[PDB]
């Protein structure tokens, strides 16, 4: 409606057949069948997701910390939790799922033990 | 076995030998996590008192949880008591 | 004159109140796609040119 | 023509369809023109509607969350002297 | 936006990428330049 300046030429959508009736010019015909071509390609916001498992960790624990800091990182965040496989579903653009990664890579570290021995003696 | 034991009489059923109890926690690889509870009670006839079952319900009771390698016989608790 | 340009990292959600406001108080045009992240602009080849140059900065981290 | 049989059923292994089902659902509004995950917890499947990019992006998530876990042999002992 | 006096030149931000497109004279495009490097410090 607005390919002409301010009308002119029309159009007319179809949104339960996805037709496109236009009623103008040869030449944008063309060129917005061209556009149409390279318009049903599929681009971004698609696959930008990721699946991270956790070690020594559980996955709702670290998600309500992840999805309390996520909000800074805000055009999309979601972090989501799974406990059956202790898994972590992350929604996010690339640069966001890197920081995410290195916060879940200095999260998730073995810990320590302590063999502790108490002795007593008494004469 | 399982013995009664008395609450009271409102007495009550209660384990007596031999236990285990385990709960895992398995990374992909090494390293395990263990949370054991382990025990082993027994039973007396001897000592007793001018009272019930002396039941030994715990002669060990170890409740720990330590983290393990998958082939590595260790050691989780002791007692060496000299008199 | 017409042309349509892609985006690697850079949003039309933001260029777009940039870009309208490229040519001052209109002239060229400028058209968004926030689901294919394509640019649809309307207007003068240097303006498009030092855009596509900015898009090219923009879509950097 | 579309929005018409694309749709999907998935058999799962080694996980319960709701409680998997509540997690795609938390995490389903970014793929987000429609999109429904229900689940079944008598056959332990689960039902998907949407477009066949988001199908495949739901069925990436299915592929790496289905796994047999592991076993442990635990053998405690108790020496006594 | 003020500093040209009641307009003229013109001043667009863009807070995403931190970008200033300022459209007017030489001078203030360097005497502003300058107070942006002094401005950019702590």
């Amino acid at each position: 409606n607005n390919a002409m300046s301010r009308a002119g030429a029309q159009v007319i959508a179809d949104a339960r057949t996805n037709r496109l009736i236009i009623l103008g010019p040869p030449q944008a015909r063309a060129k917005l069948v061209q556009l149409a071509q390279s318009l049903d390609t599929p681009t971004a916001r698609s696959a930008n997701t990721r699946v991270i498992r956790l070690r020594h960790n559980d996955a709702k624990t670290l998600a309500e910390t992840l999805g309390q800091i996520s909000e800074g990182m805000k055009s999309n965040i979601l972090i989501r939790a799974d406990e059956s496989t202790n898994a972590l579903v992350l929604l996010a653009d690339p640069d966001t799922v890197n920081a995410l990664e290195d916060i879940v890579r200095q999260l998730d570290v073995p810990r320590a033990q302590v063999l502790v021995e108490a002795a007593i003696v008494e004469i | 076995q399982n013995v009664p034991f008395q609450t009271g009489t409102t007495v009550e059923r209660k384990d007596i030998g031999v236990s285990l109890k385990v709960t895992p926690h398995i990374n992909d690889g090494a390293a395990l996590r263990l949370e054991i509870e382990q025990e082993i009670s027994a039973l007396l006839p001897n000592a007793q008192q001018r009272n019930n079952t002396d039941l030994i319900t715990s002669k060990r009771s170890i409740k720990s949880t330590i983290l393990a390698e998958n082939g590595q016989v260790i050691v989780i608790g002791g007692l060496i008591q000299d008199d | 004159d017409y042309s349509v340009i892609n985006l690697r990292y850079g949003w039309v959600m933001d260029a777009a109140e940039v870009l309208n406001n490229a040519m001052s108080r209109a002239g060229a045009q400028v058209i968004a796609d926030a689901r294919t992240n394509r640019l649809i602009i309307l207007g003068p080849p240097q303006a498009r040119a030092k855009l596509v140059q900015l898009a090219q900065s923009l879509d950097t981290p």
